[PDB]
């Protein structure tokens, strides 16, 4: 069991192993980056934020209304995707979306 | 924090305020009392809210009115259609809904005009 | 030819009923 | 005065499964709220007693039918008896339900929920045990398994009832058990393309049937697949199926609003026909196996359809927008209203279905009116034109429009109906054309704003405009001087209405405030303030509280009743308020829904919703859809009134239009989930007269039966005003002693007496009894009803309707059968 | 529980727009910079 594990296992880990408790807006999907310093949780009701999840820094947490398929980091964590309803908009490390993207229509999987 | 009511009251071009505040039964027409404006013959015509209504629904009021403009008659209309929109006027606000909608009916069913006045345009006949 | 103008005087007024009936849901039926 | 609720009217169809009875004569229609049978083989209507919070999702009936079990959404489940239209158990499944089939034996029956299969025993009802009563919780159940992987989308029985198997949404069906056999194993039935919508039975229980979404339809042995066989079809995919055993056919409809019909030993098409532009939604089939049912959910589409003589036994549909008017024929027996889908339909308010749909407006039908004739049907609209309808020959005499296009939004026809007036938003003067004539006789002055309600009297001399000039307007049109009276209002006049004597008038004004006004010395009589009467709280999209949103507080619709003593008064809420003239007071209201997938009606609407994005009803939703045209969202931004993009969730409450029944005892409201009948009930509510301590049902039948006297017997049979006991004495007294009664009966129970001999006449088999009832009362009571002839207007009235129901539908073929047989026996 | 959290009204998506610095051109970028050294060094430049 992990009470096993987060008892015999260094504390700073032991800090790392920790839950996120959010019902109301849907399946959250999950993405890191690929240093794994940041996640997006999107949530398929809508709910989309970025987050650095070790020293607990919310850099987002935008709402967005209409329905989620799925969201990513770009080559940092300091742009993201997300594939909406209709389109897929790309967003600014501050949750600022920079532009919509019209040309792919009702993406369903993304992968960078 | 107090029981004010502003309402107005008008005719051909007599203008009249009034304020209807938590008083004790007297009414006053540009500073001289309501007995007093409106010369003598007239008065009846003030008076007609105040004895359909009661004077027990207005022991517990004060009325101030201004009235400008126009002639005699029409501020006489002002003025009475100042009184009955004014002590309508505080038991809407105030005292409860019910005892509103009586006023109404007893002012109504004597006569509209001390409610509503209806301006007199022309008739450019067909 | 008369083939051509009846053919798109034809596709025209099929355009102008599409367009003109979302111009009237547009303003919410206040048209004429 | 006590108005209880009559048959839902004028949808035939919502969203939910439909189901036959076992007789097949009766369809179990699911309307927003509630349930609509109809008897089908003889067409008469009815709904029940119960109301759903959602929308209905399920219904499912029991073999021996008399016990019906609904689901409205998020499982909220009812089950009523309907022999005796009561109902009985209330119960909550937790899980939306997706699935739901009753026992062919009467004793379980398998709910399918959003992964769980639960199969639940029926309960024992009052009507089967012998001295039992209502348990607490009657429900019990016999097993639940979820060894599923996503939705359940059907449930199928075997005919004995010892199997049933399960239509998924993953890919596969399963065949289960109730009890464990010794050879059997539950068991998976394999690939499809997308996901299966149905998989049934035969009658040996051999070979099992699956059809997918993606068009193709397999054939399992033992237990590998015998033969898989698609079907071709362009653009469209499976999305119900249902499969006769006993007669081996297999029905599909399809998303492009076609059915395909197969008879399957072997693949073989029957026939196919399409019956809507959009998707069919529901297929049942009746137990004979000669009709087959489908629904098509997004308009109202309800059919039936013989199989074999290819015809439709039934077609029938809603509106698919709002309404806008109805009215009544002066004879009472057919409700006409218009709505924002462009048609004017004539529904029929015995029966349940619509006798005529014109379609001839386009863009949405504003007003709607009769003559005193009830030949011709007057209506209006937005397209710019009054249409008048002749209702004999069922198309229009005459269209009018105005020399400017405009879109008349309000419209009143003269008594006499040789004058119409018309009045519009985008010209703020008033049309009046001549309907014998054909040209436009003036378009009248006056006022400052758009003129929102139009009326004539009854009697014919004044027309009356009701404007956003904040004024009404009295035009005496039809002398020399058509002058008019001005009417200083405080407010945007909402709605006029006359009192059926043209004495008096009424209006809604956009204060929330009615007020009654003389017309003869044009004069104030009396006024409501009904602004907190009227507050149907707290639309979604309202920040705004439920007692503080203005907007709700105003009456669109007012109308008085055929006495002339309480008033219909209605507006964009959910309360309808009947109120009195002489005594001011308000005597009834009624919440229109109890729905939840309507928007206006929780006042107080609950913190559970409001999630950290706003309302959880308000989140668009609608990329989570499996279909592309679900998907679609081809709307335009920021439109009000009718587009035909309709993203259309929640749709608000509002009542479009109230009027009184001509005959007594109702009630109309056109609300948005259908077209309410209020009705005033009195086969359970036991109201006396004038009555004493002796009079008892054994002291009428005792001056009935020991010492016969006829006259103190039916007024003291009326003095009671029991139904049994007014039929009783009436079908005791003889046809020599009618004349005696009536020579010497009371003045003041008389017109009682009129319209229950009317409604005898009309539904009693006693012709020549009642016709020499009626004859004795108006020969006796000539000068009293002539003399009087308003205060018994409606009873003279219902009795001219029952003497021309009989003049009408049997001797037209006494007159073609003498005359025949006198030709025949001329040769 | 707890009265929760009010909403605000007239809430609008966050979206880059117009006169950014990520956006703005890097020549009208040099021409801001010219501006304010130009600005900030008060010379009045008359030549002899």
């Amino acid at each position: 069991r992990q009470d096993e594990i987060v008892k015999e296992v260094a504390v700073e880990v032991a800090q790392k192993k920790f839950e996120l408790k959010l019902t109301e807006l849907g399946p959250y999907t999950c993405e890191y980056s690929r240093n794994g310093r940041d996640l997006i949780l999107a949530g398929r009701k809508g709910h989309v934020a970025t987050m650095d999840w070790r020293e607990g820094k919310l850099g987002c947490e935008l709402q967005l209304g209409e329905t989620v398929r799925d969201a990513r980091f770009l080559h940092n964590n300091q742009f993201f995707a997300v594939a909406q309803k209709k389109y897929v908009y790309i967003y600014d490390h501050n949750g600022v979306e920079i532009h919509c993207l019209r040309k792919h229509v009702e993406v369903s999987h993304m992968e960078f | 924090s107090v029981q004010a009511v502003q309402v107005f009251g008008k005719k051909k071009n007599a203008t009249a305020v009034a304020r209807c505040v938590q008083g004790k039964g007297l009414i006053k027409v540009n500073g001289k009392p309501l007995k007093l404006f409106a010369p003598e013959i007239l008065r009846a015509k003030l008076y007609e809210p105040i004895l359909i209504l009661g004077t027990d629904k207005f022991a517990d009021v004060d009325i101030r009115i201004r009235v400008a403009g126009g002639g005699h008659t029409s501020q006489v209309y002002a003025v009475r259609q100042a009184i009955a929109k004014s002590i309508v006027a505080y038991y809407a606000k105030y005292v409860d809904e019910h005892s509103k909608n009586l006023l109404k009916q007893e002012l109504i069913q004597f006569d509209r005009s001390l409610l509503v006045a209806d301006p007199r345009r022309c008739e450019p006949k067909k | 030819a008369d083939e051509k103008l009846r053919r798109d005087e034809e596709e025209i007024k099929r355009m102008w009923k599409e367009i003109s009936a979302k111009l009237d849901a547009l303003s919410s039926w206040h048209y004429k | 005065t006590n108005f209880k609720f009559s048959n839902l009217l004028g949808t035939v169809y919502c969203r939910g499964n439909l189901l036959f009875s076992p007789d097949g004569t009766h369809l179990f229609s699911p309307v927003g709220n509630r349930v609509t049978v109809f008897n089908l083989v003889e067409n008469k209507s009815y709904t029940f007693p119960f109301a759903h919070r959602k929308n209905i999702s399920r219904i499912g009936l029991t073999p021996q039918g008399n016990l019906l079990l609904s689901i409205d959404e998020d499982g909220q489940a009812i089950l009523t008896n309907v022999p005796r239209r009561v109902v009985l158990y209330h119960f909550s499944f937790k899980s939306p339900v997706t699935a739901l089939a009753f026992s062919p034996s009467g004793r379980h029956f398998v709910v399918g929920l959003k992964r769980k299969i639960e199969v639940w025993h029926v309960p024992s009802t009052p009507d089967t045990n012998e001295d039992g009563d209502l348990e607490f919780a009657p429900f019990v159940r016999h097993h639940t398994h979820m060894q599923h992987f996503d939705d359940v989308r059907h449930l199928e029985w075997s005919s004995d009832s010892r199997f049933f198997l399960s239509a998924s949404k993953d890919l596969t069906a399963r065949i289960w058990s109730l009890d464990t056999e010794e050879g059997f194993v539950p068991t998976v039935l394999s690939g499809h393309r997308q996901g299966v919508v149905g998989a049934y039975f035969s009658k040996d229980q051999e070979t099992i049937y699956t059809v997918s979404k993606d068009g193709a339809v397999f054939e399992w042995k033992y237990w590998r697949i015998v033969n898989k066989h698609f079907f071709m079809q362009n653009a469209a995919t499976l999305r119900c199926a249902a499969y006769h055993a006993e007669s081996n056919l297999l029905v599909a409809g399809f998303s492009n609003g076609i059915f395909g019909l197969y008879e399957m030993p072997d693949f073989n098409l029957i026939h196919t026909l399409s019956i809507s532009q959009n998707e069919i939604d529901f297929v049942t089939i009746n137990k004979s196996g000669e009709w087959l049912a489908f629904g098509a959910s997004k308009l109202g589409q309800l059919l039936v359809w013989e199989w074999q003589s290819e015809s439709y036994i039934l077609k029938q549909q809603g509106h698919f927008d709002a309404m806008n008017s109805l009215v009544y024929s002066p004879d009472g027996q057919r409700i006409v209203t218009a709505a924002d889908d462009g048609k004017i339909k004539v529904w029929d308010v015995e029966s349940g279905f619509c006798i005529v749909t014109f379609t001839e407006h386009t863009s949405g039908v504003t007003a709607c009116e009769f003559a005193k004739k009830g030949s011709v049907l007057f209506t209006a609209s937005l397209d710019g034109s009054v249409r008048a309808w002749d209702l004999i020959r069922y198309r229009n005499f005459r269209t009018f429009t105005a020399p400017e296009r405009l879109s008349f939004t309000c419209m009143a026809v003269d008594p006499s109906g040789e004058v119409i007036a018309a009045g519009s938003i985008d010209s703020f003067d008033i049309h009046i054309w001549s309907v014998q004539t054909g040209q436009l006789l003036d378009r009248l002055s006056g006022h400052e704003g758009p003129v929102s309600s139009l009326a004539f009297a009854p009697d014919g001399s004044v027309l009356v405009s009701g404007s956003w000039d904040r004024t009404a307007r009295i035009w005496s049109i039809f002398s020399r001087t058509q002058t008019s009276e001005p009417l200083q209002l405080q407010s945007d006049v909402l709605d006029v209405a006359f009192r059926p004597d043209s004495k008096q008038i009424a209006i809604s004004t956009l204060d929330g405030q009615l007020t009654f006004w003389s017309v003869s010395e044009a004069q104030q009589v009396s006024g409501v303030d009904g602004r907190r009467d009227v507050s149907g709280g707290r639309r979604i999209t309202d920040r705004r509280t439920a007692a503080n949103v203005a907007g709700t507080k105003n009456f669109n619709t007012i109308r008085y009743s055929m006495d002339g003593t309480c008033l219909l008064a209605g507006g964009n809420s959910k309360y309808i308020c009947l109120y009195s003239t002489t005594t001011m007071v308000l005597l009834k209201k009624f919440t229109v829904s109890v729905n939840l997938s309507l928007s206006g009606t929780q006042e107080f609407l609950n913190s559970k919703l409001m999630t950290e994005a706003g309302p959880v009803g308000l989140l668009d939703d609608q990329g989570e859809a499996s279909d592309l045209e679900d998907r679609i969202d081809r709307s335009l931004p920021g439109s009000k009134r009718g587009d035909p993009g309709a993203r259309k969730k929640f749709p608000e409450v509002r009542v479009s239009g109230v009027a009184f029944s001509p005959t007594g005892n109702s009630f109309c409201a056109a609300s948005t989930e259908g077209l309410l009948v209020y009705s005033l009930d009195n086969t359970v509510q036991f109201d006396p007269f004038d009555l004493n301590m002796e009079i008892t049902p054994a002291s009428t039948l005792a001056v009935l039966e020991k010492e016969k006297d006829y006259l103190k017997a039916l007024v003291m049979a009326f003095r009671l005003n029991e139904a049994g006991l007014i039929t009783r004495v009436y079908q005791a007294i003889p046809y020599t002693d009618i004349g005696l009664v009536v020579e010497q009966f009371p003045t003041v129970y008389v017109p009682r007496l009129l319209r229950f001999v009317a409604a005898q006449t009309e539904q009693s088999p006693h012709m020549e009894f009642c016709l020499l009832w009626i004859r004795a009362l108006i020969d006796k009571h000539g000068p009293w009803l002539a003399a009087n002839r308003g205060k018994v207007d409606v009873e003279l009235r219902v009795v001219a309707r029952a003497v021309a129901k009989m003049r009408d539908e049997i001797r037209r073929l006494a007159d073609e059968n003498v005359y025949m047989v006198d030709y025949l026996l001329n040769q | 529980g707890v009265a929760k959290r009010t909403r605000k009204f007239a809430t609008v998506k966050r979206i880059i727009g117009k006169q950014d610095e990520r956006r703005k051109a890097e020549a009208v970028k040099k021409a801001e910079e010219e501006k304010r050294k130009k600005e900030k060094q008060a010379i009045r430049e008359v030549p002899q």
